[PDB]
């Protein structure tokens, strides 16, 4: 088991989150600037290059030490809890391993990250050939990926059917387990996560060729398979129904900058008030989300800086 | 498809709309142009104005006349970028009929 | 303007998402000779036209940075739709160039 050293190690790591002060300085500056600014902080120890890529190799680099170790440092319960937040990005792992797989193209132009699967379990599995091969080298380590694989793949081998469901059947078993380890601020931030994820999957994956009712995930509020479909098609009159949210205000709006800045800045005030539960995976759960958000608003700035994109294009998004 | 044009552009012919996976490599990307050309069986040869081809000649001396496939100016980088109003214009009246 | 808008602030979050739209993509995207071709008779022969016409799709693409994403995957009908323009326009220069050659002869 044992949150209690895990913890104190990640207070310890909280006293190096880039502060909302930074954020106004950058904008501000160009990229050579922000460069010599980002040097300074802890994403600065495994900076790399003036191109872009080799930036976006260092964040990698960052969140390899400070993130994806946190499974492997506990144990039993510890593990399990980690591990939920962890399986998100391991579900954007291994979509794209699968694809490079189904495709024959190269392992290469993925992105992985060690967590609950490790560097080397992805290189097995794109080195197991065969589906049933495929199957087993993901139930080694026995995670919910892998139960819902194993009952997935038995119907369909269409590969973007089989995304789809495993991502329905995941979320479905994830759900349960993370309001069942009982910790109030968790729930909260699920219930929201969850509410904001079904508006969020039906805006990206319209027009692919599926069914709507193979991305619908329980911890839904108002929303069932029925006004999922009415989203696919593009109607946002599913919103003027949709209450109770705290999100209700984005409703009635139709540029898609501000309904996303919107939920994104909801979440994060969320988890941040995970440090009342500390206690467990409350603490642990703030990180991962502060540290992500963190990430993608050192790419925002970066792009910015770079290209001679508008002031306000990113200032707007960093501050919520 | 294959264009291409600065690296963070060019992202986006790697998705849907555009097929691409190129960026600069010379002054008009000669190294990969040409080459890719040749062949020609591609859906669309887009050459952006974020390399700029000053000889536009080159492709139309080799090619000897083929309207398929062949380099169409846009724009591929952003500083507001509307100004092939006043660049088509006199592009056009200067060597094909009477200049502005 | 709206184009470049999406397409620029979007690179580092992506680049291997570039697999994932054209896989999950139903005939969103023809790599070879997906052009609608037209000829066309004009003063120096028959010289084929051609206009940029094949489907380009819009909010089909998942990942990337949430709000970026979407709006890059809109502005995919202002590469299409717009490369149209110039492709009927400077065709027409190619066959005008013709005409000025033979006629200032």
């Amino acid at each position: 088991d044992d949150f209690a050293y895990l913890n104190a190690r990640v207070r310890v790591r909280r006293g190096t989150l880039l502060k909302e002060s930074f954020f106004q300085e950058a904008l501000d500056l160009s990229f050579a600037d922000f460069l010599r600014l980002l040097s300074e902080t802890v994403y600065g120890g495994e900076l790399a290059g003036q191109g872009l890529p080799d930036v976006d190799r260092a964040v990698l680099r960052t969140q390899a030490k400070l993130v994806g170790d946190l499974p492997r440092l506990v144990t039993g319960e510890a593990r399990e809890a980690v591990r939920l937040l962890l399986l998100r990005n391991d579900l954007h792992n291994l979509q794209a391993l699968l694809r490079a797989k189904a495709t024959g193209r190269p392992f290469e132009e993925v992105l992985l990250l060690p967590g609950t699967l490790r560097e080397e379990v992805w290189r097995q599995a794109y080195e197991a050939q065969d589906p049933a091969g495929m199957a087993q080298v993901l139930a080694v380590p026995g995670h919910p990926l892998a139960r819902a694989l194993r009952a997935v793949l038995r119907e369909t081998q269409d590969l973007a059917r089989v995304e789809a469901l495993l991502a329905k059947r995941f979320f479905e078993d994830v759900a349960k387990a993370a309001k069942g380890l009982d910790q109030p601020a968790l729930r909260d931030y699920l219930a929201l996560e969850v509410d904001a994820e079904n508006l969020r999957t039906a805006f990206k994956l319209q027009g692919s060729g599926l069914a709507p009712d193979a991305f619908f995930l329980k911890g839904g509020r108002f929303v069932d398979r029925v006004r999922f479909a009415r989203l696919m098609e593009g109607d946002y009159a599913v919103l003027d129904e949709l209450s109770g949210t705290p999100f209700s205000g984005l409703s009635g709006v139709r540029d898609l900058k501000a309904l996303e800045r919107g939920l994104r800045c909801v979440l994060l005030k969320e988890a941040k008030k995970g440090v009342q539960d500390p206690l467990g995976v409350g603490l642990v759960l703030a990180y991962v989300k502060e540290r992500e958000w963190e990430a993608v608003r050192l790419r925002l700035l970066a792009r910015r800086a770079y290209f001679g994109l508008p002031r306000a294009q990113v200032e707007e998004e960093v501050v919520c | 498809m294959a264009v291409i044009a600065d690296p963070e552009t060019a992202q986006g012919f790697r998705l849907a709309g555009l097929e691409g996976y190129g960026a600069s490599s010379a002054e008009e990307a000669q190294s990969l142009l040409e080459t890719l050309v040749e062949r020609g069986g591609y859906a669309l040869v887009a050459v952006d104005e974020a390399l700029l081809p000053d000889p536009e000649r080159a492709v139309e001396r080799l090619m000897r006349g083929r309207d398929l496939p062949v380099l169409l100016p846009i724009a591929g980088l952003k500083e507001a970028f509307q100004g092939h109003d006043v660049e088509g214009y006199m592009r056009e009246l200067v060597r094909k009929t009477i200049g502005f | 303007q709206a184009a470049k808008e999406a397409y620029a602030a979007l690179l580092l979050a992506q680049a291997f998402d570039g697999p994932e739209v054209v896989a999950g993509a139903a005939l969103g995207v023809p790599p070879l000779e997906g052009v609608e071709a037209e000829v066309e008779n004009v003063w120096g022969s028959k010289v084929p036209r051609l206009k940029a016409t094949f489907p380009d799709g819009a909010l089909l693409s998942p990942v990337g940075t949430p709000a970026y994403t979407l709006e890059a995957s809109r502005a995919f009908r202002r590469y299409a739709e717009a490369l149209i323009r110039v492709a009927n326009t400077e065709t027409r220069l190619k066959k005008i160039g013709e005409e000025i050659k033979k006629t200032t002869r």
